[PDB]
């Protein structure tokens, strides 16, 4: 049975990810449109630079996440961001639309049009077999939650100084995680391990999105379509 | 270094 | 009565601004759209962006342009490109409406949107006094043009090295000018030395601009909405 | 510096 400090937690992490998941998609329309090699780019740009924002203020309100170094919240979100928004757009994936249904006929976003941004099949297909799997756990909003925190909080994650303190942090949180699933998701014998394993998936997702994007930013005439926090968060710098 | 990450973190 | 040489390169400037301003305007709908105190800045700072691009590609076919050294070219390029996007908005300013005709409805310029991007009357209304002013002296497309290149290529500019090359280029074009204007242009008696004064006019909404521009790159909330050629080009760096 | 910029100049 969960304690009480287990139980804030949840809490914490469940109204943390309601005030940055904008369920009503309105902001789409703020982006530069979609076209449909190259279309997309603008559009998905602005798309996943908008995520990184929610991620950002998801992150600052995880139970000490916040009191953590500036240097290690930094740290933090340049390693774990594209895992992040990967991870949180499983809530509008679709495995009859095998697409991502965000709002409007113009946000439905199939295969076609995300091969459109740069990035190749050796990073879509995996990417949205991903998607599949995870959508095919059922988690709980509890446990998805708990996972994009745990995610974020992985301190083997290149530039984190204080390994200890991360370390704890996600050890509390997979306490929680465990614990939740044994008491309140039927069946779920064999979850905790799935996740964990969905954890391993998302780190080959970021390399191979991280290889790419090298290419990418390379050329100027394409990483001139970015947006200023892409370049920050997604650099080498 | 990291200007606008600095920002948003507030 | 202008010679071959002064007359090949009227062509090619008029050859080169036809390449470079798209009269039908319809790349604007692929900008972050407008929105009617900072609801504007997106769209606008798409806009200046497009701008930029259009004034590289007209300063690349300047005749003398390209065989400057690529620091003297970047050298131009950062001081006086606010100048000659100001310069060649002219085309779509309208003295009826006080706004520049950009198209459809969504992309008429009044004086209230663009207040809506950061900067003030300080630099908005000297700005629109300034398109009146050169609306009213109702300038061939030859002159307008020489006038452009005239601007780009000014050798007290901060940063260029070869300056007596950059002054020699521009001394041609200003004989081309003053030719031109008393060969073709009925009753342009005075017409050089008004232009000459509209550099003048534009050497201080450059001041204006720079000044303000400097408020929003320190915010690092509004010079994220900015792209990647506008911090570039507009940057101290 | 100005990657773009050298790009953009061909
Ligand atoms: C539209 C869809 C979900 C949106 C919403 O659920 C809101 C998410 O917070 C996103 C999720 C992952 C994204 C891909 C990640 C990997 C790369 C990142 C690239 C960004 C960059 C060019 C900087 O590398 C752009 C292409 C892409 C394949 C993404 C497309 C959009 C997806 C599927
Ligand atoms: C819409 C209008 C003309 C567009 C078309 O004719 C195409 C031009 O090539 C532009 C001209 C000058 C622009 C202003 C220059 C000064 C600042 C620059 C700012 C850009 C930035 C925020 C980076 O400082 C944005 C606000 C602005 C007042 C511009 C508004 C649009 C105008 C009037």
């Amino acid at each position: 049975m969960l304690s009480d400090e287990q139980m804030q937690i949840i809490n914490s992490l469940v109204e943390a990810h309601h005030k940055t998941y904008d369920d009503s998609y309105s902001d789409f329309v703020r982006f530069r449109p979609p076209v449909r090699r190259l279309s997309m780019l603008p559009h998905l740009a602005d798309l996943v630079s908008y995520s990184i924002q929610k991620v950002i203020g998801f992150a600052k309100m995880i139970p000490g996440f916040r009191d953590l170094t500036a240097e290690d919240q930094i740290a933090l979100l340049k390693s774990s961001a594209i895992e992040i928004i990967m991870l949180r757009s499983n809530q509008s994936f679709s495995l009859e639309d095998m697409s991502w249904s965000c709002g409007g006929p113009d946000f439905k976003y199939c295969i076609n049009d995300v091969t459109k941004a740069g990035h190749t099949l050796e990073l879509l297909e995996p990417l949205v077999k991903f998607q599949v799997g995870l959508k095919k756990l059922k988690l709980h909003e509890e446990e998805h939650v708990l996972l994009m925190a745990i995610c974020l909080l992985s301190p083997d994650r290149p530039g984190v100084q204080d390994h200890v303190r991360i370390e704890a942090l996600q050890d509390r949180l997979c306490d929680v995680l465990q614990a939740y699933i044994r008491i309140q998701h039927p069946g779920g014998r064999l979850l905790y391990a799935k996740m964990i394993q969905k954890l391993a998936d998302l780190r080959s997702l970021n390399e191979e999105h991280s290889k790419q994007y090298r290419s990418l930013s390379f050329q100027p005439e394409h990483s001139m379509q970015l947006t200023p926090l892409v370049l920050e968060v997604f650099g080498s710098e | 270094r990291h200007k606008i990450l600095h920002r948003l973190l507030q």
